[PDB]
Formats: C-alpha cells, sequence, structure tokens
C-alpha cells in the first residue's frame, strides 16, 4: 500500500477511534449525572400508578 | 299530607343546588413536581455502533 493510503487510512481510523472515546467519556457523566440527579430517562425506579387511585365518594366524607 | 316514601326512593342520588362555591383545592394539595422530559426525536443508529471496547458493529 501507498503511504497515502496508510496514511489517510490512519487518520480515518483515529477520528472514528477518537469519537468512540469521547463518546464514552460522555456516557459516563451522564450516567453520573443521571443516577446522581434521577431527572433523566434512565434510573427510573418506579412509583406507584395514579390511576389505581379510586375519586369516587367514599362512605365516610373526611378523606 | 305528607307520603310516605316508597321502596327505592330514598336510596335515590338526588341533585342539590347551592350558592355557596366548589371547592377548587379541598384536598389542600401543594403544587406537584414537574415531571421528568418525554423523549422525542428520531431514533438514529448507533454512533460507531456499540462501542463495547473493540466491538467495531
Ligand atoms: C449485495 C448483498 C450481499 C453483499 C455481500 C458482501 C460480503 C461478501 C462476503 C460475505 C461473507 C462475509 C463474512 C463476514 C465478513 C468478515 C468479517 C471479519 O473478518 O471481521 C474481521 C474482524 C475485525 O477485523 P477488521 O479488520 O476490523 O474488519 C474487517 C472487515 O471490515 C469486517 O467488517 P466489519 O467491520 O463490519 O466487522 C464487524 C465486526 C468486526 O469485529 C470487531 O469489531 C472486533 C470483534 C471481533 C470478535 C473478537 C472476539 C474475541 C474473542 C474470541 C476469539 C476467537 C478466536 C478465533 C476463532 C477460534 C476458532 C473458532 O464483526 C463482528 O462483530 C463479528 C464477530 C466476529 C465474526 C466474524 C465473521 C465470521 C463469519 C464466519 C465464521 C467462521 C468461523 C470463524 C472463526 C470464528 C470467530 C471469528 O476480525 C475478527 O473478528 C478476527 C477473526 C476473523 C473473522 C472471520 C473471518 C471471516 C471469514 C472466515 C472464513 C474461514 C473459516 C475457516 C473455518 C472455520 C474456523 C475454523
Amino acid at each position: 500500500d501507498a503511504p497515502e493510503k496508510n496514511y489517510e487510512r490512519t487518520m480515518a481510523i483515529l477520528q472514528i477511534e477518537s469519537e468512540k472515546a469521547e463518546l464514552r467519556l460522555k456516557e459516563l457523566e451522564v450516567r453520573r449525572l443521571m443516577r446522581a440527579k434521577g431527572d433523566g430517562p434512565w434510573f427510573q425506579y418506579p412509583t406507584i400508578d395514579k390511576a389505581l387511585i379510586d375519586h369516587s365518594p367514599k362512605a365516610t366524607p373526611d378523606n | 299530607g305528607w307520603v310516605r316514601p316508597d321502596l327505592g326512593e330514598l336510596s335515590k342520588v338526588t341533585k342539590v343546588k347551592t350558592d355557596r362555591p366548589l371547592p377548587e383545592n379541598p384536598y389542600h394539595s401543594r403544587a406537584r413536581p414537574e415531571p421528568n422530559p418525554e423523549v422525542e426525536g428520531d431514533l438514529k443508529p448507533a454512533r460507531h455502533g456499540s462501542r463495547l471496547f473493540f466491538w467495531t458493529m
């Protein structure tokens, strides 16, 4: 292979791997922030569905 | 002149005309927390695949 081919192929390889490395560091930072704060789509541990609540007038009024 | 109610009448659900206002917050609930954001957008492929150490897909 030519030095041109090896050179520019090395540049493409280095671009792809540097971009994957930056995305891995961002993935770690996103995971840390979403576990700490809990406002992302991840770490959403379930709560009680409020569709289960009965809203009818009950037997006694004070409720 | 009073008539005794028939079997079934004193258990009817009746409508009441009131002048007092309807209670707007009878449970005295405070402001609800704002929800988490929904997901939006089109689903693009993963940038350079799985990014698991060397797996290029
Ligand atoms: C018009 C419509 C149709 C169009 C058709 C166009 C295509 C025409 C050809 C069709 C056939 C295509 C076949 C698959 C394509 C080639 C894939 C390939 O070589 O990937 C290179 C891959 C990465 O190299 P690359 O230079 O970055 O990519 C070159 C290509 O661009 C690779 O491209 P890529 O970037 O897309 O690769 C994706 C990714 C690239 O890989 C990665 O991202 C890296 C991770 C790879 C796995 C690492 C695992 C490490 C731990 C396990 C170690 C295993 C040791 C080896 C086996 C031991 C004995 C079983 O691969 C994977 O994730 C797949 C996992 C590996 C399987 C590879 C395919 C095997 C198919 C045949 C299996 C036969 C048995 C072979 C032995 C079994 C193990 C391979 O290298 C390896 O995985 C090393 C092993 C070699 C792979 C097998 C070679 C394929 C042909 C085998 C024929 C001889 C069989 C001998 C007898 C049986 C064994 C005793």
